[PDB]
Order: structure tokens, then C-alpha cells, then sequence
RNA sequence: GGGGGAUGACCCCAGGCGGUAGGGGAGCGUUCCCGAUGCCGAUGAAGGCCGACCCGCGAGGGCGGCUGGAGGUAAGGGAAG
RNA sequence: CAGGUGGAGCCUGGGAGUGAGGGCGCGAGCGAUAACGUCCGCGUCCGAGCGCGGGAACAACCGAGACCGCCAGCUAAGGCC
RNA sequence: ACCGUGAGGGAAAGGUGAAAAGAACCCCGGGAGGGGAGUGAAAUAGAGCCUGAAACCGUGGGCUUACAAGCAGUCACGGCCCCGCAAGGGGUUGUGGCGUGCCUAUUGAAGCAUGAGCCGGCGACUCACGGUCGUGGGCGAGCUUAAGCCGUUGAGGCGGAG
């Protein structure tokens, strides 16, 4: 191996187009079955998680 | 006394980058590439000036030759007719004449068709 | 009812009440120049010759001028050769009044 | 006095028989029409052209030995991907395409040249789509 | 300049540019090239040119009617209040700058502080001073030695 | 009437934080609040704090009504860089820049007629 | 270059006017000095940022707006980091 | 001896730069009646006219010596499906 | 400081305001920071403080771009946006024509030959004494003083050895 190196400083155009996929996705949220707050699905809520099983108690 | 650069170089640079407004990438933002680009715009402008003169005539010609082929002849002959016919009043600039004043063109065709034979 | 007229090595199609910019000529402003030179009537069948004689068009000089500056530059790579000259091309303005048969 | 330039115009159509017409000689004009260098308002940067419809294109005829000897080549991208196709073969497989080709090569290159080529619609044998006017030209 | 003579870096194979001491003028903080050293701007004018020039510059004030000779003042006993009086009486209001040439220590120190007066012993008559001032004024003691200088 | 907050000299890299800012631009404060909690990034924490201080700023200082405000403008500019020496093989010693964010949330009131 | 006899900067007329090494000529600008015990300046110095405007062939100079907040420095000449 | 007033010529002086040339034509030598070879001669162009037109593109082949401007005209070489 | 065993090498780094009046108190916040409040002629003079350029990063707006290909410009026309009574201009770019970076070194470079990431600031024909020409003046069979002496708000004079 020798030492590949970039031959040309890349244009602001070009890096910024590289980044055209970099944008985030907002987290997918659903309203809590009991409590008022929003929760990502299929997760025991940070307040009073579930019914049949014993949730982590915020209650 | 010592005269340090001070304000001079910033000005000279600003002048040129101003000229370079709108140019792509660095060519607008870097005094060097600005200046380099400009040399080029400068000679193109000059050269393209002389050639705008060509660019236009060659348009006029296609337009004549087009209109008077309706009347059944060459641009080639048309001009010769008009040469003989004394009608050297040119044109080729006018040529809106062929577009905007068709009949006046047509008359001009006929003055042309009949000359020196 | 137009004309085709010859001023300063060029030709222009003029009508009455036409403000026309044209190569600069010797006149004081406000004076009237009949350019005895006229190449076509807008009546068709009157056409011909270098110039139809007796015809002329009257327009009066509206004042002279200098056009927006053109920067004419020259550069020659690798010879350290660069020239800058600004050029403003003097004109005169006319308003076209009478087309005279 | 600026030079006149068209406002948006009406796209005139035109019909051509091609049976017995030669090839490049038929092509020359089809080009001129496509550009519309026959129209006195002709503008280089716009393409106010005619649309051209050509029929009986299986029937173009040509001189000399070209039917056998004349070859169309196609390089794919690949080693030994240059394809060599004789006139007779073309006409027998895709008739026309030979006129489409001859005309295309005669149209200019660049964004606009490629547009004008869309305006030349070529068919084999008789008829075609009957939509527009299409004045027959000879 | 202060710094050492040491060679800043090998000069081949560092991949950097190539150098001597940092006192080199190409370096920020290094020596100056060809800038100023102490030197003597004086030269020797020909003496006849100074005579002529002295003479002519008086002449030029005379030719304008701006030159005045005076006897004895009486605005002596040097006080600028006393002078400023005689000045008025002699037609100098300080509307025009005045070069006062006299050997009288007392009149000189009188006029000295005026904004419109410059003042000189006669043996110190110089052309620069004449030309700067709108009007020349001498006493007759002064005019003598002025005349004895030229020729 | 708009209300703003600015965190200055936040020791985080602007590209990193800018990312979650675009996640809340134009959003109503209710979702903006919601998004930052479950957005998993270190810049979620800081932006949330600015957002909140700008919400507090709206209600107490500017009389703006907490239920009606959305994020109008939000942007991170880049403050001064902390430069540290990173020793390298063959004695080389590069320098990494620990960079710095200036975070800005601007709030305005959803028209809410 | 020739006339015009204003002694040029001014008007006619005729010419010449690609250029590297290089020779010659005229200008612009920066710092400092005299001009200055002056003049411009908080009704806003220098500097900065705009300008599609004016003058100059050009280097440049104006002018207007914004910023700036205490300096700047004609005409004409001198000297150079 | 005549024509020839030319960015001609001669004399005295100040300042240079250059002393790596190249292609092409013609005339020779060297070479193999090789080389985008080499060496001279006489000419030319590039050099410094990698400014313009022609030759697909192309320093030096053909055309032609670019002071500025014009949406005017005639031509050169080479061209006119 | 730092670097070197040592001799030795050897930096960066100035400026709020007239005055600290250097922002009580409240709010968000763990703090940092900021929002109000207040001070001030001014607070994008707020102490990471005069001015505050450029490269560089960013938010918002206008024009534009996903069947075109290129030293990035230029000439022309057209569209959309802005300024303007108008004519006119500014912006942007769709298509068309034209188009081989700058410097350097060379017979010859876009050159697949040298140098340059970009921006700011520093950076290279000087001065002394002789010489040789030219030029502006002074005096001309003459011209001219050196050291030094006197004298001076930055005053000049004398001095003839040479
Ligand atoms: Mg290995
Ligand atoms: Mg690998
Ligand atoms: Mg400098
Ligand atoms: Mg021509
Ligand atoms: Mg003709
Ligand atoms: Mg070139
Ligand atoms: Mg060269
Ligand atoms: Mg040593
Ligand atoms: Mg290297
Ligand atoms: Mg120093
Ligand atoms: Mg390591
Ligand atoms: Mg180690
Ligand atoms: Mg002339
Ligand atoms: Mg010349
Ligand atoms: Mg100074
Ligand atoms: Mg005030
Ligand atoms: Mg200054
Ligand atoms: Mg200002
Ligand atoms: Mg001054
Ligand atoms: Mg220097
Ligand atoms: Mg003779
Ligand atoms: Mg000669
Ligand atoms: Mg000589
Ligand atoms: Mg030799
Ligand atoms: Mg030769
Ligand atoms: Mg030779
Ligand atoms: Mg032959
Ligand atoms: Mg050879
Ligand atoms: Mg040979
Ligand atoms: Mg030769
Ligand atoms: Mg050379
Ligand atoms: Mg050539
Ligand atoms: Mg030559
Ligand atoms: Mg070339
Ligand atoms: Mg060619
Ligand atoms: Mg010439
Ligand atoms: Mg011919
Ligand atoms: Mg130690
Ligand atoms: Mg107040
Ligand atoms: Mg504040
Ligand atoms: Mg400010
Ligand atoms: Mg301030
Ligand atoms: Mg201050
Ligand atoms: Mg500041
Ligand atoms: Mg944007
Ligand atoms: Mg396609
Ligand atoms: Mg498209
Ligand atoms: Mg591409
Ligand atoms: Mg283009
Ligand atoms: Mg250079
Ligand atoms: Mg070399
Ligand atoms: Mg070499
Ligand atoms: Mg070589
Ligand atoms: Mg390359
Ligand atoms: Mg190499
Ligand atoms: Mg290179
Ligand atoms: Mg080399
Ligand atoms: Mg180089
Ligand atoms: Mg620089
Ligand atoms: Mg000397
Ligand atoms: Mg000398
Ligand atoms: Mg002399
Ligand atoms: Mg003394």
C-alpha cells in the first residue's frame, strides 16, 4: 500500500451534497394508553407502563 | 517614514471581487480565482463583441434565404439581383422587412428577379 | 408608414414619433436634420436605387450623449501582458417627425 | 432597432411519403424542416420547427452497394462489445431506424437538437396517427 | 537583529521550505531590507546662490511694497502690549504675517509671542523666513548688515 | 411578539447539534418538547434546555401564552474552538479541535384565532 | 506630421499605434515634512460596508446612503521602510 | 548616375537585453537518396503574432499584421447537401 | 513560559467607559448561558468588551436546477423576481453561439512540466563614498571651500589648507 490522499479539496457544493442523506428522523411516538404523555410504541411508558403485567412503578 | 500596506491592498482586492460577483464557487469569493476568471471574461467579451457582429448577420442571412425561397430563389441569386438592380441598400439587417413587411419584401424580390437578364 | 434611412454607416427603420439613438453627428441640439438619405417608403412599390431622390425624413436632434461604459480588456497568458481601457461611445438622440415622399 | 424574434408559435405538422426517396437526400430536408430554417422568423435558440411524420419508411431506397456493404456499429461498454449491423439486416428487423438515424445525425447536438428529434415521428409502411393536420409535402 | 545564527531546519527532506536564521528578512520578526539608517541630509549650497537668493527674496518683498524699514521703534522696553501698540501705529494689525528683523533684544522679545510674528537677529536673516511671511519689516541697523552681506 | 434564548459556548460540535435543531424548526412547542425527549443524541439535551428557557422567556417576560407558541427560528452558530494537542506515532503530534456551539431558539405565537 | 497663428491642452486635415527580453515617456496611489498658531470635524475625523450615480483611457478620484466615534489635513512643492 | 522623405540613412554619446532557438522552403555535408535527426547556407514564420479566419481538432501549412466602438458593407484563404 | 544533559535556544500576549455607573431584583438553568429590569449619549461599548475587514460556518428570502458533459466564463434571446411614471436598469438562468486556468521555466505547456488549500497581514533595486553621462540652476578664465570658529524659537555666517 502507498498512501492514497485526496487530490483536490472538495467543493462546498460537494460535501454538502454528500450530506444530503444525513438528516435525522423524528422519533416515532404514539399517545400513552393510560397516561397523558407521548411514548414510542411497544414500550412500557416512563409513567405507569402497562396493565396485565407489572410495569415499572411510576404508580 | 515607513509606508506600510494598510488600506491599499484590501481595496484593490475588493474592486475585483466586486467585478466577480455571481461567478461560480471560489471564482467569486477568492481574490485570485476572481482575478483569473476575469482575465478570461475580459478576452471573451472583446472577442465575442467582434463576433456578435458575425453572429447576427449569419442570422439575417438564414432569414432572407428562408423568406425568398418562398418566392422561388436562392439567397445567392437574390443578392446578385439586388446588386445589379442598384438596390444596394442593405439590409441584411433589416430582414424584419422579410418578416414584418412581407409584400415590401416580395416587391423587392421582383425588382431582384428582373435585373440584367 | 415607415422609412429605411441611412445615418452613420448603418440603416434603421423609422416611423413618425420615433426616438432613435444614432451615431453622433455635427449639430447643436434642437436643430433639425433632414437626412436627405432615404432608402425605402412603407408604401411598397416605391423602392429602389441607392437612394430615392427628393425623399428625406425630418427628425431633430434631441441632444448628444455618451453610452454606458464598456470595459475593453486584453490579457495574454504567460507573457505578463494586460491592458485595461474604458470606452464610452458618443451618440446623438433623434425624434422622427416627418416622412417626406 | 433590435432584430425581430417570434413569440410562441403554432406547431405546424407535415406528412412525407419516403417511398422511393433516396435517404440522406430525404434526410437533408427533414432536418431543415425540423429546425424550421424554411420559416423566415427562424430562431437558433428556440426551435419553432415543424413536426414531421414520415411513412412508408420500409421503402426508402438507396444507391450503390450500401444495402449489403453499409454497416451500423454499436459499442456496448464491454470487451468486444462493438456490434456491426448491415443495412439489409436493419431494414429487415427494424425498418426505418435507418431514417431516424440518418436524420438524427443531421440534427445538431446538445439539449435542443435532441428535442427536435422528438418532433420527427417515423413509421413503417403506410398510415400513422391521424391527430393533427399534417399537410402532405412532396 | 537579536536572534541566533542557527539554521532553522536541515534544508533537505523535511518537506518544508528552505531556511537560514530567523533573522532573515523573509521572516516575520526578521531584519529589515534596505530601510533607513542614520544619515546626514545636509549639503553645501554655493554661497553666491545664498547671497543671490537672500537678495532676491527681499527684492521680491520690496517689489510688492511689503517691505518696510523703521527707525528706533519706541515700542521698545520689551512688552508685547507696548509693541502691539507701535505695530498698530505703524500699520501692522496682524492681518498679514510679519518677519521682524532687528538686533534689539527688547523689541524682539516683545513681538515674539504674537501668532503673526516671527522674529530674527539681522545676522540670521534667511530666505525661508522671508518667504513664509507676508511682510518684511527691518530697522536700519538691520538693513545695513543685510546690505553688507550681499556683495 | 417573539421570544428567544441563546446557549453560548456549549461545548459540543455545531454539526452534531445542528442536526437535532433541524429536527424542531417550525414545530409547535408541544411536539418540539416531545421530539427532544425521545430523540437520541447528546444535542437533544442542550437544545431542549435552550428551547425551554425560551419558552419560560415567552410567558414571564414577553406575555406570550405558553399554549400558542411554536419554534419560529432556531439555529446554531459556531463559537471558538478548544485546541488540544494529540500526540502521534513517530513523534508527530496533531491537534484536535474541541468545537463549540452557540445555540439559538426563537419562539413566536401560532396564529390561533 | 502639416496647417490654423489661439502659441499649445483646440480646431481642422493626413498618417502611425500586434508584441517577450529590453529602452523611452508620462500618470495614479501609500507614509512622512513645509503649506498650518491655518482649514475640515461630534450638524460626526480616519477606518469599515453598499452603490445601477458623476469625473478619468487607466492606476484612481468624486458623490450618496449605512456603520463608526476623534481625528483628518487643499492648492502647490519636498522626502521615502 | 537616376528614382526612392522612410519609425529610412549617417555621426557622437546614454541605457539595454541576447549570445539554449525552433519549424518550413530551397541548396549542400554528415546519416541509410532514416529520424519531429544532426550541421552549415539563403529565405520565411513561431519565438514575441498559443490574438483573428482556413486546415475536424493543431506554435510555426493557406489567409491576414488585432488602437477603441457598431444588431452596416466588400473580400482573402477556404467553402455553398 | 517553553525546548535543550549542557553551552545554548527562545515566543506569543496592548485598547469597555467620560465615569464602573462592572448590570440590584425577577425568570429559565445544576452551573454556563440567556430573557426581562436597570446603567449609559451609545450595551452587536457587557468585561471572549474600540473599530471589527477576509477566508470560513450558519438562518431567512429571491431567481434557478434531477436526459446532460464541464478552465465554469462570455455574446444573444427569452422567462421569473426587484427598482422605477415611462423608457430604462438590478438580480437570477433556460436555450443557442464561442471558448485549452494563473505563474514559472522553455524551441515549444491546458498541459500528464515548476509553484500555489483559501484569506488577512509581512515580504525583494537601498544607502555611503567615488566615477561617468545627462539634466536644472549659480558663477565663469575661473569655479569651489574641508576640518574648524562664531552665531541660532529647526538663522545663518565665517573659514582658501585644499
Ligand atoms: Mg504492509
Ligand atoms: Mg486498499
Ligand atoms: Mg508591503
Ligand atoms: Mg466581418
Ligand atoms: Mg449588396
Ligand atoms: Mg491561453
Ligand atoms: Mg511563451
Ligand atoms: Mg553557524
Ligand atoms: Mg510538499
Ligand atoms: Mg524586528
Ligand atoms: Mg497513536
Ligand atoms: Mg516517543
Ligand atoms: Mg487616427
Ligand atoms: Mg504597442
Ligand atoms: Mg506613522
Ligand atoms: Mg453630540
Ligand atoms: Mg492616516
Ligand atoms: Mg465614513
Ligand atoms: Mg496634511
Ligand atoms: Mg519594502
Ligand atoms: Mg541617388
Ligand atoms: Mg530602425
Ligand atoms: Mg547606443
Ligand atoms: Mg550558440
Ligand atoms: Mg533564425
Ligand atoms: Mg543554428
Ligand atoms: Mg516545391
Ligand atoms: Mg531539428
Ligand atoms: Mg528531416
Ligand atoms: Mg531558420
Ligand atoms: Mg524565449
Ligand atoms: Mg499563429
Ligand atoms: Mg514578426
Ligand atoms: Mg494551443
Ligand atoms: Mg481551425
Ligand atoms: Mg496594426
Ligand atoms: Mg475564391
Ligand atoms: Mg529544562
Ligand atoms: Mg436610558
Ligand atoms: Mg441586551
Ligand atoms: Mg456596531
Ligand atoms: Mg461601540
Ligand atoms: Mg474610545
Ligand atoms: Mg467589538
Ligand atoms: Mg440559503
Ligand atoms: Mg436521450
Ligand atoms: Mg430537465
Ligand atoms: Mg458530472
Ligand atoms: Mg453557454
Ligand atoms: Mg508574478
Ligand atoms: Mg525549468
Ligand atoms: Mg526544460
Ligand atoms: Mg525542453
Ligand atoms: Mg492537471
Ligand atoms: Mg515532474
Ligand atoms: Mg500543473
Ligand atoms: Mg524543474
Ligand atoms: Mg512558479
Ligand atoms: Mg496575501
Ligand atoms: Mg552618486
Ligand atoms: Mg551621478
Ligand atoms: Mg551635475
Ligand atoms: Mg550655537
Amino acid at each position: 500500500a502507498k498512501h492514497p490522499v485526496p487530490k483536490k479539496k472538495t467543493s462546498k457544493a460537494r460535501r454538502d451534497a454528500r450530506r444530503s442523506h444525513h438528516a435525522l428522523t423524528p422519533p416515532t411516538l404514539v399517545p400513552c394508553p393510560e397516561c397523558k404523555a407521548m411514548k414510542p410504541p411497544h414500550t412500557v411508558c416512563p409513567e405507569c407502563g402497562y396493565y396485565a403485567g407489572r410495569k415499572v412503578l411510576e404508580v | 517614514p515607513r509606508a506600510k500596506t494598510g488600506v491599499v491592498r484590501r481595496r484593490k482586492h475588493k474592486k475585483i471581487l466586486k467585478l466577480a460577483k455571481g461567478y461560480w464557487g471560489l471564482r467569486s469569493k477568492s481574490f485570485r480565482k476572481a482575478r483569473e476568471t476575469l482575465f478570461a471574461a475580459g478576452n471573451y467579451a472583446y472577442a465575442h463583441r467582434k463576433r456578435r457582429k458575425r453572429d447576427f448577420r449569419r442570422l439575417w442571412i438564414v432569414r432572407i434565404n428562408a423568406a425568398c425561397r418562398q418566392h422561388g430563389l436562392n439567397y445567392s441569386t437574390f443578392i446578385h439581383g439586388l446588386k445589379k438592380a442598384g438596390i444596394e441598400v442593405d439590409r441584411k439587417n433589416l430582414a424584419d422587412l422579410a418578416v414584418r413587411e412581407p409584400q415590401v419584401f416580395a416587391e423587392l424580390v421582383e425588382r431582384a428577379k428582373a435585373a440584367q437578364g | 408608414m415607415f422609412a429605411i434611412v441611412k445615418t452613420g454607416g448603418k440603416q434603421y427603420r423609422v416611423e413618425p414619433g420615433l426616438k432613435l439613438r444614432v451615431e453622433k453627428l455635427d449639430a447643436e441640439p434642437g436643430a433639425t436634420v433632414e437626412l436627405p438619405v432615404l432608402l425605402l417608403g412603407g408604401e411598397k412599390t416605391v423602392v429602389g436605387t441607392p437612394v430615392v431622390e427628393g425623399a428625406s425624413v425630418v427628425a431633430e436632434v434631441l441632444g448628444h450623449g455618451r453610452g454606458k461604459k464598456i470595459l475593453v480588456s486584453k490579457f495574454k497568458a504567460k507573457v505578463q501582458y494586460r491592458r485595461k481601457k474604458g470606452h464610452r461611445q458618443p451618440y446623438t438622440e433623434l425624434l422622427i417627425k416627418e416622412i417626406r415622399g | 432597432m433590435k432584430t425581430y424574434v417570434p413569440k410562441q408559435v403554432e406547431p405546424r405538422w407535415v406528412l412525407i411519403d419516403a417511398e422511393g426517396k433516396t435517404l440522406g437526400r430525404l434526410a437533408t430536408k427533414i432536418a431543415t424542416l425540423l429546425r424550421g430554417k424554411h420559416r423566415p422568423d427562424w430562431t437558433p435558440n428556440v426551435a419553432m420547427g415543424d413536426f414531421v411524420v414520415v411513412v412508408n419508411a420500409d421503402k426508402i431506397r438507396v444507391t450503390g452497394k450500401k444495402l449489403e456493404q453499409k454497416i451500423y456499429t454499436r459499442y456496448s461498454g464491454y470487451p468486444g462489445g462493438l456490434k456491426k449491423i448491415p443495412l439489409e439486416k436493419m431494414l429487415a428487423t427494424h425498418p426505418e431506424r435507418v431514417l431516424e438515424h440518418a436524420v438524427k445525425g443531421m440534427l445538431p447536438k446538445g439539449p435542443l437538437g435532441r428535442r427536435l428529434f422528438k418532433r420527427l415521428k417515423v413509421y413503417a409502411g403506410p398510415d400513422h396517427p391521424h391527430q393533427a393536420q399534417r399537410p402532405e409535402k412532396l | 537583529v537579536a536572534y541566533s545564527g542557527r539554521k532553522i531546519w536541515p534544508q533537505k527532506h523535511t518537506g518544508r521550505a528552505r531556511h537560514g536564521d530567523i533573522g532573515a528578512p523573509i521572516f516575520v520578526g526578521g531584519g529589515v531590507v534596505f530601510g533607513p539608517k542614520p544619515r546626514d541630509y545636509s549639503y553645501t549650497l554655493p554661497k553666491k546662490v545664498r547671497k543671490k537668493g537672500l537678495a532676491m527674496a527681499v527684492a521680491d518683498r520690496a517689489r510688492e511694497g511689503k517691505l518696510l524699514l523703521v527707525e528706533a521703534f519706541a515700542g521698545v522696553n520689551g512688552k508685547t502690549k507696548e509693541f502691539l501698540a507701535w505695530a498698530k501705529e505703524a500699520g501692522l494689525d496682524g492681518s498679514e504675517s510679519v518677519l521682524l528683523v532687528t538686533g534689539n533684544e527688547l523689541v524682539r522679545r516683545a513681538a515674539r509671542n504674537l501668532p503673526w510674528v516671527v522674529t530674527l537677529a539681522p545676522e540670521g536673516l534667511n530666505v525661508y523666513d522671508i518667504v513664509r511671511t507676508e511682510r518684511l519689516v527691518m530697522d536700519l541697523d538691520a538693513w545695513e548688515v543685510f546690505q553688507n552681506r550681499i556683495g | 411578539m417573539e421570544a428567544k434564548a441563546i446557549a453560548r459556548y456549549v461545548r459540543i460540535s455545531p454539526r452534531k447539534v445542528r442536526l437535532v435543531v433541524d429536527l424542531i424548526r417550525g414545530k409547535s412547542l408541544e411536539e418540539a418538547r416531545n421530539i427532544l425527549r425521545y430523540t437520541n443524541k447528546r444535542g437533544a439535551y442542550f437544545v431542549a434546555k435552550v428551547l425551554e428557557s425560551a419558552a419560560a422567556n415567552a410567558v414571564n417576560n414577553h406575555d406570550m401564552l405558553e399554549d400558542r407558541l411554536y419554534v419560529k427560528a432556531a439555529y446554531v452558530d459556531e463559537g471558538p474552538a478548544l485546541k488540544r494537542v494529540l500526540p502521534r506515532a513517530r513523534g508527530r503530534a496533531d491537534i484536535i479541535k474541541k468545537r463549540t456551539s452557540h445555540i439559538t431558539v426563537i419562539l413566536g405565537e401560532k396564529h390561533g384565532k
